[PDB]
């Protein structure tokens, strides 16, 4: 199978410097046509620079956006290519996919985002929301940077759950999650909020006790 | 430039219906080799876009062939017969005869039947009261059709200031929407009132539908 | 448009 | 223990700043109390040169443009106001544990855009009375890194039989160079008469081209 | 002025022994923490075993993929340490790196080439290029194991060179070299070739005639 | 880590 795996992604000043990756395997590179394109709700989706063919010289070409601020880079042996992107502007704060293949935007990857901020990096509180059959929910808030990953029981519950994206507000994030089970199973079953924020290397368990 | 642009908006239609999405672009796309640089793909929720049309017509391997794209010059159309529910998502068109632009995409809804969301609503857990802030929480899950208006009531007032709302893309499972309300005051002024009510008004309801609790100091 | 790879 | 180092490749403007990572597996803080990660760089043609141990100490003759921090797992080296002197393979390692090496991270010197000077060589009266055929073709002083070089025979295209091999980036001017060398039989060799070597690079959209004729 | 110089290398069979060696100069060699360094193309750099002070006796350690087949062992009277490598595979090519200090791995010698093999040693044909401002050409075909040293009137005419990496197609390397000079400059004045393939025990001038 | 050389103990 084709995958393209972006890495690299974050936080970063304006004015500064972040280099981004994508690995690519399941189809043979040095034929590969490759993309950078980002993602934004003030601007949906723009294309960055390219870089082309061995065939074709790794010719690469760039955004007027991006030009003289941004290098794309490739090694075909290593089936790899990256972004490497200097005085970095709020404007440039986005998700970042990859994409190429033989036919070109064949394949994306996942992507990987870029957010440019002076604000500081600011772990979240998680709530556990007890009720007053049964709704429970978990309340995610005040953090910074995007994203976390929100699970019930360490993942293993998954049925009847609803995870709302983020919503930015005074220069931080909150987001929920609802999860419905029958009335026999909790809280006689233990259930658990499980967050993770990478930004902050932090991973956090809240058991929603009954009140 | 070149701005290409997308047509309709949004698009609902029920399974098993044929959809139909247009795309313009400012000025022709035919390139001086004699091909059209005309792109179709769609991003499901929650995932990146995904090929589905080259070169106006040509389906990429593994796209359905009820997916098919038409076109010359400037105007271009995607079809998709029997849409599955699996469809749903924002389909864009690109173009790369000159140097690579996007449209703005066309969300496409599946019509479904109807359905009332199921409210609940949380008072601020003890853990955040002990900390000096209070968040008051509505969900308003597996709804149809998308638009609902949710209002928060503090001893019988509305409130707006400080509300925080969140809702899901339509769920391919079932159809549904869902939705987050979460109204955020001072520890202070939480504590200053005591019936605490997240409303919503939906078409499957005559009346709002309610779900409040009281405060026992 | 702009010249295509070969 | 793995040393990830990242980039592959770093092209940078003279007198910028250029970083490097390393991220290793597991801590490298040894019980000791020490951290021990190093960072090399081997200059074209030379060994590997101690430029930093033990995260931040610069080793003795290394200018304080060349620096390291980082902790625990993650590491960096920073080139403020990179010369091209500078340019060649940097690796990171770490002694903590049984010692390994980064992959190495490749700088680059950004340079204006240069096209290619070909020239093109006949097989020597030396190898045709030995009984052999090489065409040879120099293409000197180009940038970027990128070139492709087709040869053609009587007007058609020969691809197997061909060695190519380049340079490292030169210091002096931060130029490429590169050479092709075509090797068919005497029989065959003497069979035809037109050889075309051509070059496309990214600073013409139409190859630079050399040929000569027999006859 | 710390020196350290590697010697001893070249073509094994696989199956076969070999042993390098490592002389030093310019410091307090029972002082130095000494290392053996290889590298290639894949893998890149390895370490390869190390032998430590006197001060820590002389203690030794190996890689992995080495233990047991190599010994390192070091003379501190003589500033000299030496690699022995038995059962030699296509894998332990590479090159070799004497490396030591107070600091370790502080100082690197210039390394020198392990090759292990299969192919038979084989003395280079040398070919001038005479052209069809002016540029000249030497090309260096048909030789085993590595290395080659090319120069241009022994060293004397730098400027302008350009000597690009041995390749290897099918057992047989080839190189080839290019200067480029004014046009008063030749043919009146003599450019030369010198070629030295040591393992084959071959000299050769060529020079560039019009 | 491994064992270091007594200078470093
Ligand atoms: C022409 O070149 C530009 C360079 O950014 C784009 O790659 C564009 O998509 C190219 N057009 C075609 C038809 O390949
Ligand atoms: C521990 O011993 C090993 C033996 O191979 C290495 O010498 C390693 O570098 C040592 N670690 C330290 C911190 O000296
Ligand atoms: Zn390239
Ligand atoms: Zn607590
Ligand atoms: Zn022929
Ligand atoms: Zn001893």
């Amino acid at each position: 199978q084709v995958q393209l795996q972006q890495s690299g992604g974050g936080l970063v000043q304006p004015g500064g410097s972040m280099k981004i990756f994508c690995a690519a395997s399941g189809f043979t590179f040095s034929d590969a046509w490759m993309d950078w394109v980002r993602q934004s709700p003030e601007k949906g989706l723009e294309w960055v620079a390219e870089i082309r063919n061995k065939a074709n010289n790794h010719e690469t070409y760039y955004a007027e956006s991006v030009k003289g601020r941004f290098t794309i880079t490739r090694d075909d042996s290593k089936s790899r290519m990256s972004l490497q992107m200097n005085s970095l502007r709020a404007e440039d704060t986005g998700i970042y996919y990859c994409s190429g293949g033989k036919v070109r935007n064949a394949y994306w990857g996942q992507g990987t985002t870029v957010t440019v901020s002076s604000k500081t990096t600011t772990a979240p509180s998680v709530y556990p929301l007890a009720p007053v059959s049964v709704t429970l929910g978990c309340l995610v808030k005040g953090y910074f940077p995007e994203p976390v990953t929100l699970t019930w029981n360490s993942g293993s519950l998954s049925s009847g759950v609803h995870t709302f994206p983020a919503v930015l507000q005074s220069d931080l994030y909150t987001l929920s999650s609802s999860v419905t089970v029958t009335s026999s199973t909790w809280p006689s079953q233990s259930i658990t909020c499980n967050v993770a924020h990478p930004a902050s290397s932090t991973k956090v368990d809240k058991k929603i006790e009954p009140r | 430039d070149i701005q290409l642009t997308q047509t309709p908006l949004s698009l609902p239609v029920s399974l098993g219906d044929q959809a139909s999405i247009s795309c313009r672009s400012s000025q022709s796309l035919v390139h001086s080799n004699g091909n059209t640089y005309l792109h179709w793909y769609l991003q499901k929720p929650g995932q990146s876009p995904k090929l589905l049309i080259y070169k106006v017509s040509n389906r990429f391997s593994g796209v359905p062939d009820r997916f098919s794209g038409s076109g010359s010059g400037t105007d271009f159309t995607l079809k998709i017969s029997s849409v599955e529910a699996e469809d749903l998502g924002v389909y864009f068109c690109s173009q790369s005869t000159h140097v690579p632009t996007f449209g703005g995409g066309t969300k496409l809804e599946i019509k479904r039947a109807d359905a009332a969301p199921t409210v609940s609503i949380f008072p601020p857990s003890s853990e955040q009261l002990t900390s000096g802030g209070a968040s008051v929480v509505c969900f308003l899950n597996n709804f149809y059709p998308k638009d609902i208006n949710v209002k928060w009531k503090i001893d019988g007032s509305e409130r707006q200031n400080g509300v925080l709302n969140s809702w899901t893309d339509q769920d391919s499972k079932d159809s549904t929407y869902s939705m987050s309300s979460t109204l955020t005051l001072t520890k202070d002024e939480y504590e200053r009132h005591n019936s605490y009510t997240c409303e919503a008004t939906h078409k499957t309801s005559t009346s709002p539908i309610v779900k409040s609790f009281n405060r026992e100091c | 448009g702009t010249k295509p790879p070969l």
